[PDB]
């Protein structure tokens, strides 16, 4: 059957011999060639950068706490960058970042030195992290550390960094302090008043040009992540394959996930418009998310596979009818191919002059045997 | 903190199929992308292969290659190692992993062994 | 596929005395962007499995972080540690990142 | 309360999907057809002694908002399900450079308001301050955009919610009526599809304030807001049939 | 007088010319 259409014809009318005329064998199918995904711009774009490029960071114990959502997160350019020194994540793979999103994104920004860094961990103790900034042990987020010894130290001494060092009890993780009140570590009341039983809880590092690793100032920035029963308006940025048009592919515009050849299209839609249906309710026409035109949606081409041949006791050579089917896509093709209404020949000689119909084919054509 | 409690050791026959099971604490399986690993005693520690949650598509070590199949379940914080075709080498310390810059946390250590 | 090896893979140090080891790394790993290699340390007792001693080559994990530093362009690297201790008593694993195929190294014993 | 007659208006458009001459026939939360809007009076000026009338209006399924008011008296909205700090409430205030939407726990007081005053030297009314929420506690909502609150012309709207989605709907034709909704249609294009999870039971409307409005004596001689009036219809569960020009616009629907 | 489902609308043999001919 597989052999040559003859036999497939053969095979499907079961018979050695097959009388003059024309008979549907198989039906022709256009698979798509590729995958085409398009999703929209990413317009809102989170500022985490400026976060990083901050010209004066807050305070290690008033760490500033910044709510962000409603945007796209782009993790690439933190990548890319390669001022950071500690880039540990705790409950998150930082390769994930992009691929994975939460419903709110909390950023934190501090300023310590370089042996203190180590310090501020989930699961870990320290002097600073006890009375500025603690993180849970089950805490999922990532945390951002670089050195930063040329903007935040001078030859003098840099001074405007605070940080906590003596409280009654250790804060809780993302609980911030900002209590510049006289600490009581004597049992002699301080009233407010510096003695020997009373030391301020609040010093000022000193920071010079030649610290050293380890005492050098580092601009540390810890990032969480948590997620809510509310719907998620912050993600990373989705893939976006380029536009390709006349050609049959799978489309996913944005949960569209059908299969069909995208054409430039005449009609126009609604500012808030993206679909596109027919009487039938299924999809026409759609919008594309990154520019603003319409592309119909006319899907795959297919159609039954007619051969045409004469009685085999007459001759052995066949004609073959891709109903319906444009013929720029596809007997081999190649030879003798003519267009016609109800399909293309493939094997058949289109002549002028006009005879009776002897093999109808349809809209007005008809095959014959004939020099 | 996080910690990754895989399956206790359990013996095995040689030809046949078993399962291992990470467990995770702290997070879920969704954000992670485990790595499986096996130390050969008195040997240099190699590296079995990557799998991910969702669109796992594994890619093994050549010398795993189509020996060592590893699944990623999306729920259940769990994750399940199979391994075909054993023999007295095999039998290794397995750990797992948190793909971080390097493998941040590592399974307590199941034994595999396998005899009659 | 790196062929990873490490030397000298055994040597005996004082307590409080410095010790020299290196694993020389093939394939000059490095990365465009960052210029931190790929190649992280380890830290493998008798009884546990092995910690990330220092990672991107140079940054110090917290826990016992007695120096570690690493001065290396990608075709060599160095753990040499000032002075050791019970917890510096372990097998030093480092191992390759950048390539997507990786093998750690054989391992370097140390005691006191 | 007075109540008036909503022949054709109300009608939206259901869903983002484009039709050209097309009649489809869709089963969604829509105003009926004829029905009573309540015409509720906001503020009676007479002396310009203040008469207040904003009620906790029930939502029920949806709101067909609608008002007449060329002086811009009606200002911005309120949601929420008990209108205190207990539980979450969507907020919407309107001034001239731009908007605010803010959902949050807001303890709202008995008339929250927006203040504005006016500068001899400048000649313009910039808001003097925003006296609307004594609290303001967890704020995970700032959806900011252009005003539509701006500039003798009917402006219409539709708040429905669903499965945390909270839709408005718009549109602004100029009707030469003052206190009757035009004998025609006009389709209510979808304005803010902006995401909250909250519950809304209950509805108020918040109403511009002058400085004159807000000065020590208790009658607003100053400024009058008698202009202000505010339609309100109930959406129900209805069968629509929508006729759709080669536009993709709906020019008219039958209930 | 005035869908690709495996839906498809053959071509009469006779077009509307050749019936007005006829
Ligand atoms: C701001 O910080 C980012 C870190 O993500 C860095 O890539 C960028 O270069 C910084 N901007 C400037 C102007 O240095
Ligand atoms: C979408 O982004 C691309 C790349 O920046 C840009 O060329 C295009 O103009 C954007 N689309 C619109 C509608 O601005
Ligand atoms: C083949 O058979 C058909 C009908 O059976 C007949 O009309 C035709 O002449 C035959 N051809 C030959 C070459 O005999
Ligand atoms: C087939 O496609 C070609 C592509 O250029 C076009 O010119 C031709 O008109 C098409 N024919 C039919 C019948 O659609
Ligand atoms: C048929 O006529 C057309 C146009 O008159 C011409 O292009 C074509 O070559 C002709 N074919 C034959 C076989 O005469
Ligand atoms: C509207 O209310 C009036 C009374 O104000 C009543 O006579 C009329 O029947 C009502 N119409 C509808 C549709 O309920
Ligand atoms: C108007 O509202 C916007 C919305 O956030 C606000 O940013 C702006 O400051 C307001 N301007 C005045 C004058 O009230
Ligand atoms: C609407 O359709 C008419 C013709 O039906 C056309 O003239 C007009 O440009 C279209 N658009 C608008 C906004 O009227």
């Amino acid at each position: 059957c597989a052999l040559d259409p003859l036999s497939e014809t053969k095979c499907t009318l079961k018979s050695f011999t097959v009388e003059k005329g024309i008979y549907q064998t198989s039906n022709f199918r256009v698979q798509p060639t590729e995958s085409i995904v398009r999703f929209p711009n990413i317009t809102n774009l989170c500022p985490f950068g400026e976060v990083f490029n901050a010209t004066r960071f807050a305070s290690v114990y008033a760490w500033n706490r910044k709510r962000i959502s409603n945007c796209v997160a782009d993790y690439s350019v933190l990548y890319n960058s390669a001022s950071f020194s500690t880039f540990k994540c705790y409950g998150v793979s930082p390769t994930k970042l992009n691929d994975l999103c939460f419903t709110n994104v909390y950023a934190d920004s501090f300023v310590i030195r370089g042996d203190e860094v180590r310090q501020i961990a989930p699961g870990q103790t320290g002097k600073i992290a006890d009375y500025n900034y603690k993180l849970p042990d089950d805490f999922t987020g990532c945390v951002i550390a670089w050195n930063s010894n040329n903007l935040d130290s001078k030859v003098g001494g840099n001074y405007n960094y605070l940080y906590r060092l003596f409280r009654k009890s250790n804060l809780k993780p993302f609980e911030r302090d900002i209590s510049t009140e006289i600490y009581q570590a004597g049992s002699t009341p301080c009233n407010g008043v510096e003695g020997f039983n009373c030391y301020f809880p609040l010093q000022s590092y000193g920071f010079q040009p030649t610290n050293g690793v380890g005492y050098q100032p580092y601009r540390v920035v810890v990032l969480s992540f948590e997620l809510l029963h509310a719907p998620a308006t912050v993600c990373g940025p989705k893939k976006s394959t380029n536009l390709v048009k006349n050609k049959c592919v799978n489309f996913n515009f944005n949960g569209l996930t059908g299969t069909g050849v995208l054409t430039e299209s005449n009609k126009k839609f609604l500012p808030f418009q993206q679909f596109g249906r027919d009487i039938a309710d299924t999809t026409d026409a759609v919008r594309d998310p990154q520019t603003l035109e319409i592309l119909d949606i006319t899907p795959c081409s297919f159609g039954g596979v007619s051969v045409i041949t004469p009685g085999t006791n007459t001759s052995n050579q066949v004609a073959v009818l891709y109903q319906d089917v444009n013929c720029t896509e596809v007997y081999s093709t190649g030879s003798n191919v003519f267009q016609t209404r109800a399909g293309c020949l493939i094997g058949a000689e289109h002549v002028n002059n006009s005879y009776e119909c002897d093999i109808p084919i349809g809209a007005g054509i008809c095959a014959s045997y004939q020099t | 903190e996080v910690q990754l409690k895989q399956s206790v050791a359990e013996l095995v026959r040689p030809g046949a199929s078993v399962k291992v099971s990470c467990t995770a604490s702290g997070f879920n399986i969704k954000n992670i992308y485990m790595h499986w690993v096996k130390q050969r005693p008195e040997q240099g520690l190699d590296w079995i292969g990557r799998i991910d949650p969702a669109n796992g598509n594994s890619r093994y070590a050549p010398k795993f290659q189509d020996k060592a199949t590893i699944t990623a379940d999306t729920s259940s914080n769990t994750a399940y190692l199979q391994l075909s075709s054993l023999t007295s080498e095999d039998t290794a310390i397995y750990y797992c992993a948190d793909e971080g810059w390097g493998f941040a946390n590592w399974g307590q250590g199941t034994l595999v062994t396998v005899s009659a | 596929d790196i062929v990873m090896t490490q030397s000298p893979s055994s040597l005996t140090v004082t307590a409080g005395e410095k010790v020299t080891m290196s694993c020389k790394s093939s394939q000059s790993l490095l990365n465009s962007g960052n210029q931190k290699n790929y190649l992280t340390w380890y830290q493998q007792k008798v009884g546990q499995p092995p910690k990330l001693l220092i990672y991107w080559a140079s940054t110090r994990d917290p826990g016992v972080p007695d120096r570690f530093t690493g001065s290396g362009f990608g075709t060599d690297f160095t753990l040499t540690i000032s002075s050791v201790q019970a917890e510096d008593l372990a097998v030093y694993y480092c191992q390759n990142d950048y390539s997507y195929p990786l093998t750690f190294g054989a391992g370097t014993k140390v005691e006191l | 309360p007075a109540y008036t007659n909503s022949f054709t208006r109300g009608v939206y458009y259901p869903d983002k999907v484009f039709r050209s001459s097309v009649l489809h026939s869709t089963q969604d939360l829509f105003l009926p057809f004829f029905s009573n809007v309540t015409w509720f009076h906001a503020i009676h000026v007479s002396n310009g002694t203040k008469r207040f009338d904003n009620p906790v209006l029930p939502f029920n399924d949806g709101v067909y908002f609608a008002s007449t008011e060329k002086s811009n008296i009606i200002r911005g909205w309120i949601f929420g399900t008990t209108l205190d700090s207990k539980t979450q409430s969507l907020l919407i205030v309107n001034n001239a450079t731009n908007v605010v939407i803010k959902v949050c726990e807001f303890q709202f007081c008995n008339d929250p308001f927006l203040g504005v005053y006016y500068h001899k030297n400048n000649k313009s009314w910039m808001e003097s301050e925003f006296r609307v929420y004594s609290s303001a506690n967890n704020c995970t909502f700032e959806y900011v955009s252009q005003p539509f609150l701006m500039d003798k012309n009917l402006r219409e709207f539709v708040f429905k919610n669903i499965d945390g989605y909270f839709k408005i709907y718009s549109k602004h034709t100029p009707i030469n009526l003052v206190r009757d909704l035009p004998q025609g249609f006009s389709a209510l294009e979808p304005l803010v599809d902006l995401p909250i999870g909250i519950n809304i039971t209950r509805f108020q409307t918040l109403l511009a304030l002058h400085r004159s409005y807000l000065t020590p004596g208790d009658s607003s001689s100053g400024w009058t807001a008698g202009a202000a009036a505010y339609y309100v219809g109930y959406l129900q569960p209805r069968t629509f049939l929508l006729k759709y020009n080669e536009n993709g616009t709906i020019t008219d629907a039958v209930d | 007088v005035t869908k690709f489902n495996g839906l498809t609308v053959l071509p009469p043999l006779l077009t509307d010319e050749m019936i007005a001919q006829y």
